[PDB]
RNA sequence: AGGAGUGGAGCCUGCGGCUUAAUUUGACCAACACGGGAAACCUCACCCGGCCCGGACACGGACAGGAUUGACAGAUUGAUAGCUCUUUCUCGAUUCUGUGGGUGGUGGUGCAUGGCCGUUCUUAGUUGGUGGAGCGAUUUGUCUGGUUAAUUCCGAUAACGAACGAGACUCUGGCAUGCUAACUAGUUACGCGACCCCCGAGCGGUCGGCGUCCCCCAACUUCUUAGAGGGACAAGUGGCGUUCAGCCACCCGAGAUUGAGCAAUAACAGGUCUGUGAUGCCCUUAGAUGUCGGGGCUGCACGCGCGCUACACUGACUGGCUCAGCGUGUGCCUACCCUACGCCGGCAGGCGCGGGUAACCCGUUGAACCCCAUUCGUGAUGGGGAUCGGGGAUUGCAAUUAUUCCCCAUGAACGAGGAAUUCCCAGUAAGUGCGGGUCAUAAGCUUGCGUUGAUUAAGUCCCUGCCCUUUGUACACACCGCCCG
């Protein structure tokens, strides 16, 4: 515990303030790490990329995993048609 | 490197209010010096200071980190 | 006051007094006619002959 | 003011810092170096070496 | 160019990106219509009224403007046929400037 | 503050004792150690001797990460008159040398 | 003439293009495993959030019922940043506020510069004085010839006498039973006593053999170590040359070349403002280009470069035998070294003790290829180990886009490689391991070192390129030139 505290204590305390068969609203970080825990489950969870909080729901089924690993930090890629210089050919103009 | 764009807050430093001064010895009659909440008791408190009178909250502001009763 | 380095870093750690002071000087008593030093350790005592041309200033 | 100006540094290629002014990048520890290949380059001349072969 | 040399000898480079005057008053976009030789060049502007262009300093053989594609040109305070090249663009920065909607959208690149 | 009202006099009054202060350019010292001893946590002595230089008072140096301050005559009567020192007083050094 | 490869295949890494909120940036023979640049954080210049001032000094303003400082809790917040707000104590001339003025910047400009480095250029080139020759730009000296690795010498001579580079020099290798001297280096000799086997003559003792302890007030310095010296000079002989300068063969023997360091004139719009508290000018400077948290430099339908591992029988696999060298190591930077020995575990590893400032301890460095004996059998095979699942350890504040290491399982391309192209002449190429560098954890990289050790040449100007002379030129931004319809 090196002030995770902060996080623990907020899931708890949403869960248990959130209607019956409603879940809460969301606690936030900026921490990608922490192992998830059976006590965790049933919280919602948004966790800071480089930009954006991606929200999450908790299963029992990622029990052991990071928070990390549930959001992504990059757009998975598309292209692209070659560029100019894409290759020994590309040169001249004038 | 480039130049820094436009924010729609910004607000730097508190202006810690300006409040009246010394009104925490009252006087109704002399030699006698009415005192109100209770001067702080510590051993690094010189115990010429005040405490709050914060009702719900009982903090010695000379201390900043330590004795704080609330009731 | 012990113990004391290694013989090879007893070398370097000379070295490095003999230059950072050759560059110290040389920013002060450049008006002065700076020519270098010599340093020598002596029993118990140190010398360090400070060459210049114009001992006077 | 502040709680925090710090975070730890005790490991690491931060946490030693070269002589040329608090230079870095240039990693460097060699038989107690502490000194900046640059550097040490002027100081051929000067004491530690003279160059030989 | 394919190389070479004697290519340094002078201020590379290159763009390092980089934005965005318009029109102004009598400073505006058109597009080449054809290439001729010597030096000037002609280029419909996009209003719709035609005129000639000409090159200006320093882009001369600092900067291709090969045929086809949007170019900055101001006009002539007093002459109506003969207008002058300023600052050409990108033809990135063209299709950027034809999905703001500030150029009329009729022509393609 | 900027900085206490104690550790002026400490750095001021040290100066006038060896004549010359010297330190190392860190902002990440925790009680400056060597010399004035254990209540600068701070920049403290490079940033009054900076202030004190603005106004004459004082020479600099500075070479290999090393700062050398170099106290002066002017300095000398402001330091005197500053912390009320009998008039004819300097325990720096005086004495011809050989 | 040949040797081994690259280009082909899988993987690592750098570069381009593409993508992206950011995928920071320099560099295009003389860039591209290069910027010590193997980036978890830091680094960090980039992107997104939050905080701080570390805005000197001057002048004016504020101002001792006072300029000002900090903070609990609650709310807010990634946050336990009094950051903000609620709440109300605390600090006391250090300040705050306005103007003037500074300061910081991995901000820009290497086409404003210093310094350094690379390259032209590893070739033999380069210059002034006085005299001579020309109206002058210039030229002679600096050469027809012989000779050398070399503007190296001989010789010629309107030039004469000189300087820089070449050489000389420094380091390193190769030759000492000569010299100098050693328990932080050895050898020999016994004194030995102890262990061991008769293993050989003899009996087991002794004599001989095997190492270790014992070793000294023993003897010595061959081996090891490092100092002073000597030795190689074309010296001698035979050919050849003007018989000059030199060249070839041979004796002695270490043959006149073992390998490096240092290196001229003049130049380049070569690289570096991101080594520099080197530096001009410009920019920015409180809503900061100066600090904490998170992400990225690793993102892929593609193109190229440097390398690593392979395609088996001259092999793989499992046992057995047996040899080395250059170094390095805690007491350093801020928290950290190299390891013997004992114990526990299949392994990674854990744990208990001890030594080392180092010819003293690790380490008589008990390394690999190689060597000796089993097993496999021409089969994409047990060759190859890519891809991929699960589990165990170590470093750290943190290991996810798997830091590193280990165990079991999974078992791909690849069966000798097009057009092209690189590098190399003797302990050299090639095979093979090790130390140092970066390093909290970690080399497929770079820099050095040992070990095993060939084939082919003793040449030439064909290609590519360079030096000297002569010649031609519409060229001098110098043929990557100029110029015509």
């Amino acid at each position: 515990r090196r002030k995770q505290h902060s996080l623990l204590k907020r899931l708890r305390k949403a869960k248990k303030e959130a209607p019956p068969m409603e879940k809460p609203e969301v606690v936030k970080t900026h921490l990608r790490d922490m192992i998830i825990l059976p006590e965790m489950v049933g919280s919602m969870v948004g966790v800071y990329n480089g930009k954006t909080f991606n929200q999450v729901e908790i299963k029992p089924e990622m029990i052991g995993h990071y928070l990390g690993e549930f959001s992504i930090t990059y757009k998975p890629v598309k292209h692209g048609r070659p560029g100019i210089g894409a290759t020994h050919s590309s040169r001249f103009i004038p | 490197k480039k130049s820094y764009t436009t924010p729609k807050k910004n607000k730097h430093k508190r202006k810690k209010v300006k409040l009246a001064v010394l009104k925490y010895y009252k006087v109704d009659e002399n030699g006698k010096i009415s005192r109100l909440r209770r001067e702080c008791p510590s051993d690094e408190c010189g115990a010429g200071v005040f405490m709050a009178s914060h009702f719900d909250r009982h903090y010695c502001g000379k201390c900043c980190l330590t004795y704080c009763f609330n009731k | 006051m012990a113990v004391q380095i290694s013989k090879k870093r007893k070398f370097v750690a000379d070295g490095i007094f003999k230059a950072e002071l050759n560059e110290f000087l040389t920013r002060e008593l450049a008006e002065d006619g700076y020519s270098g030093v010599e340093v020598r350790v002596t029993p118990t005592r140190t010398e360090i002959i400070i060459l210049a041309t114009r001992t006077q200033n | 003011q502040q709680l925090y100006w710090s975070h730890p540094r005790k490991f690491g290629q931060g946490s030693r810092s070269c002589r040329v002014c608090s230079n870095r990048h240039g990693l460097i520890r060699k038989y107690g170096l502490n000194m900046c290949r640059q550097c040490f380059r002027q100081y051929a001349k000067d004491i530690g070496f003279i160059k030989l072969d | 160019k394919g190389g070479k040399n004697r290519r340094r000898g002078k201020n590379e480079n290159e763009s390092e990106k980089r934005e965005l005057v318009f029109k102004e008053d009598g400073q505006e976009y058109a597009q080449v219509i054809k290439m001729l030789g010597n030096g000037r060049l002609e280029a419909m502007c996009f209003d719709g009224v035609k005129r000639l262009c000409h090159i200006r300093g320093k882009l001369r053989k600092k900067v291709w403007i090969n045929t086809s594609d949007i170019i900055l040109v101001g006009l002539r305070d007093y002459q109506d046929n003969k207008a002058d090249v300023i600052l050409k663009y990108n033809a990135d920065e063209a299709r950027s400037l034809k999905a703001y909607g500030e150029l009329p959208e009729h022509a393609k690149i | 503050m900027l900085m206490p009202k104690k550790n002026r006099i400490a750095i001021y009054e040290l100066l006038f004792k060896e004549g010359v202060m010297v330190a190392k350019k860190d902002v990440h010292m925790p009680k400056h150690p060597e010399l004035a001893d254990k209540n600068v946590p701070n920049l403290h002595v490079m940033k009054a001797m900076q202030s004190l230089k603005s106004r004459g008072y004082v020479k600099e140096q500075f070479a290999w990460r090393h700062f050398y301050w170099y106290l002066t005559n002017e300095g000398i009567q402001y330091l005197r008159d500053y912390l009320h020192l009998p008039p004819e007083i300097v325990p720096a050094t005086l004495r011809r040398s050989r």
